[PDB]
């Protein structure tokens, strides 16, 4: 039990099948030798592979996690892309919360502050209570 | 930065983990595409789905959050806790225990243990809601018009002939009869069994603002003591 999955940037890794079939994308392409992940570069590659390892069982956020993607902006959305695109359906959710945490509780000037959004808006701004 | 260049069903998922409140007030503000997409079906489709709701959705996600009875203390657990115009005809009012002193239990939901007796008099009590501090805004009641439900029981005893009434009303701001539902008097069935009458308000119109709960009850016999009507676990609902 070993999988070679190989990363965009050439990189190649080894995983055992144990913490890799996380993935589900990739659990269910194994029934059905690198794989080759050319939409993810291995810096992430190797970040998910480790939030894999930690978690080779299974609001709030435990604990490790939480401070896993204690991260830069761009890692984190890689993350919640690749995340998503290898159906690693748990780190997705907990990677999705922390950038809503973000957004949680801020206004609009400061959401689009951190986020670096820019200001769309025209006129006014629709204004209704509830 | 990233985000915003990041498929449309993602962008959901993010979305959907927060607080209506502020999906409504904040980032609407944000950026045009957000607020674009604040007003997406698929948006609250989700947060619905997300928390079983199901069975305009943004509405219906807010009301399936608001639905609760909005009748305060419907069954007498604090005595005459909130009613009010409350009028004593004979011996006035009296809350007893399931079942009925000579009168039968009750059925559908048994977290009831009492129920209020009426005298030789009719025995009225009343109840009026501000829709809005339940927290139903003006746009939405003229708009949307959702529907509201009154339920409320009744029995007799066995031993001697009752008289139920009901009455609720829908009204404007500067309370004006929008709609009406009474019953008139009605003969408290012989048997003493519990009935269960409902009304449901629709296309009602714009403009309420607020509930008026009343019903009442007395005997035919004409006995001191309280053998008129029983009443209990009156409740309203905005239905989504």
């Amino acid at each position: 039990p070993s999988i070679k999955l190989q990363s965009s940037d050439g990189e190649i890794f080894e995983v055992d099948v144990e913490i890799a079939k996380q993935s589900v994308t990739i659990k269910t392409m194994l029934e059905d030798d690198p794989v080759p992940l050319p939409n993810v570069n291995a810096a992430i590659l190797k970040k998910v592979i480790q939030w894999c390892t930690h978690h080779k069982d299974d609001d709030d956020i435990p604990v490790w996690d939480q401070e896993f993607l204690k991260v830069d902006q761009g890692t984190l959305f890689e993350l919640i892309l690749a995340a998503n695109y290898l159906d690693i359906k748990g780190l997705l959710d907990v990677t999705c919360k922390t950038v809503a945490n973000m957004i949680k509780g801020k206004t609009p000037e400061e959401i689009r502050k951190t986020f670096n959004i820019k200001n769309d808006f025209t006129e006014e701004e629709e204004a209704q209570v509830r | 930065e990233y985000l915003a260049e990041l498929p449309e069903p993602l962008l959901l998922r993010v979305l959907a983990e927060l607080p209506a409140t502020e999906l409504v007030q904040a980032c609407r503000l944000v950026c045009l595409r957000w607020k674009e997409l604040v007003d997406g079906a698929p948006l609250w489709l989700l947060k619905c789905q997300q928390e079983g709701l199901v069975p305009h959705w943004q509405q219906f996600y807010f009301l399936s959050k608001r639905r609760r009875n909005l009748l305060r203390n419907p069954c007498g657990e604090e005595d005459l806790e909130g009613w009010s115009d409350v009028e004593h005809g004979g011996d006035g009012w009296k809350v007893e225990e399931l079942p009925g002193d000579n009168g039968v239990e009750f059925t559908q939901d048994d977290s009831v243990k009492k129920y209020f007796a009426s005298s030789f008099e009719w025995c009225r009590k009343a109840q009026v809601i501000d829709l809005q501090a339940e927290g139903y805004w003006e746009e939405l009641l003229d708009t949307t018009q959702p529907a509201i439900v009154v339920k409320d029981w009744y029995s007799g005893r066995t031993d001697a002939g009752s008289l139920y009434e009901l009455t609720v009303r829908l009204l404007s701001e500067n309370e004006d009869v929008l709609a009406e539902f009474a019953t008139g008097q009605v003969a408290v069935p012989e048997d003493g069994s519990w009935m269960e009458i409902s009304h449901t308000f629709i296309d009602y119109g714009p403009g309420v603002r607020f509930v008026r709960f009343e019903h009442g009850g007395q005997d035919s016999v004409y006995w001191k003591g309280w053998f008129g009507a029983r009443v209990t676990n009156s409740s309203v609902w905005v239905e989504p």
